[PDB]
């Protein structure tokens, strides 16, 4: 029969006051003879009544894709309140229950410690700017970069990796013509994480 | 010439 | 029924000449009743007879976990050569067969970087000696730290990212307590992949 599986909002919207972030319940496998989903929520075993289904949608392999929406206040989520979904259809034997929430334990604020690019690196047509993001719990964590006011697009971003003290680390990298680089020009790296001060810190680089 | 990694071995060309 | 698994050589080994590479043909779910399998292998189509069978292992969920290793060439692994294990059980309709090989596509050589702890980090207990690993492919690759003549254990590397010219870079960062680096104690950042000169380089990293 169906299979679900449920999602975690997005980092940035559960860490920007003036985002929405939403628990997803989305149940694969759905029949045609039987498209018709139940969905209950709880939170933290107490029922919810305001989650929203999204368009059913044909997958084209016999099978329905139905979605149901649970939104969460920023402060809940964070507080690590419990979420779950318990999806009944006449093609299930028993009601399946999933549950999600936020990664247990002490939550840690990261260190952000800018990177200039090395000596050797300074003969090639671009340079790599490094921000290193070290020390944080949970792993939940946006990163950005920006110049003088505008959004600066070319960089990559490890995934995070836990580190020797059971905290998480990542490296953020842009690319930048050398030119930009030697002619003074400031860079910043920006990071959004539950434990910084307001969510959000911005760290700068420049020759 | 020949590279090595902790005395062992790695490559020679 | 019985199912077949196939996994290349560890980069490390297909690289270092004085090291032994080995591609591992892994069949679960044998059955108590038919245990017997047959292997077959072929490098590039060609049929070869040099595989070994490890000694079969019983699994406590009533199955038999069977594995034929082949051992291979440096440079026939490294020049992308195909490597086709076939798997032939009663339990089995039709044999199943498995290929693996390098990742096709032009080696680059990657550029290794060494990158001293921001002036910010200073204040803290430890400190990240971080080594940059740019513009390499395929993504196999070695990354690993010392210091006098020793290996430096303390480290985390991140997994191989592709980058936006099809290339992969990563990061390693190595953590000593603050007073190792104030000590004038040089470190060294180890990057072993195929399109380097000799399979290898060091980058070293002081105190100024
Ligand atoms: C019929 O087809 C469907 C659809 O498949 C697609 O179409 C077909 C025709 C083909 O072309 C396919 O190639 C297409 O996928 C099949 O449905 C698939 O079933 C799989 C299970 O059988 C299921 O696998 C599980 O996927 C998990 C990850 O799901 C992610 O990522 C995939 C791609 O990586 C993506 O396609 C999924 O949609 C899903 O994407 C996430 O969606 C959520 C919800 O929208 C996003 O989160 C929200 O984002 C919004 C803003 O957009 C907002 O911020 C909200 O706040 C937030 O909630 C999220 O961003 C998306 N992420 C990504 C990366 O895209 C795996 O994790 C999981 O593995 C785990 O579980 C297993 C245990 O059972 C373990 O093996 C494993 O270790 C893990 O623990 C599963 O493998 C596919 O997701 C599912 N695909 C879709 C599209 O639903 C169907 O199976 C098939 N049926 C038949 C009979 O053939
Ligand atoms: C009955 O039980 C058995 C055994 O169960 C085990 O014991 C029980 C008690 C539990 O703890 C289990 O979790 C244990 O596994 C069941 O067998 C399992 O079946 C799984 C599916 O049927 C299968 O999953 C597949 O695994 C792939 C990765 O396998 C790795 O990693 C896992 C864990 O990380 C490990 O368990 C495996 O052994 C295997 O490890 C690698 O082995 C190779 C070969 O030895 C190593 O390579 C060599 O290394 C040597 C030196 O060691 C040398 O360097 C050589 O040069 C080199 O060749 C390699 O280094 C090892 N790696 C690691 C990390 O250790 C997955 O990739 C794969 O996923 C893929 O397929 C899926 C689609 O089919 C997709 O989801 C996915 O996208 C991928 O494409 C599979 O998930 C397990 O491997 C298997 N366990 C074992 C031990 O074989 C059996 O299923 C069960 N039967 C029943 C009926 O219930």
């Amino acid at each position: 029969g169906p299979s679900v599986f449920l999602f975690p909002p997005k980092p940035k919207d559960t860490l920007e006051a003036s985002r929405t972030p939403e628990v997803t319940c989305v149940v694969v496998d759905v029949s045609h003879e039987d498209p018709e989903v139940k969905f209950n929520w709880y939170v933290d075993g107490v029922e919810v009544h305001n989650a929203k289904t999204k368009p059913r949608e044909e997958q084209y392999n016999s099978t329905y894709r139905v979605v149901s929406v649970l939104t969460v206040l920023h402060q809940d989520w964070l507080n690590g309140k419990e979420y779950k979904c318990k999806v009944s259809n006449k093609a299930l034997p028993a009601p399946i229950e999933k549950t999600i929430s936020k990664a247990k334990g002490q939550p840690r604020e990261p260190q952000v410690y800018t990177l200039p690019p090395s000596r050797e690196e300074m003969t090639k047509n671009q340079v790599s700017l490094t921000c290193l993001v070290k020390g944080f719990y949970p792993s939940d964590i946006a990163v950005e970069w920006e110049s003088n006011g505008q959004p600066e697009n070319n960089y990559k971003t490890t995934p995070p990796v836990l580190d020797s003290d059971g905290s998480f680390f990542l490296f953020s990298k842009l690319t930048v013509d050398k030119s930009r680089w030697q002619q003074g020009n400031v860079f910043s790296c920006s990071v959004m994480h539950e434990a910084l001060h307001n969510a959000y810190t911005q760290k700068s680089l420049s020759l | 010439d020949c590279a090595w990694h902790l005395g062992e071995l790695v490559w020679c060309t």
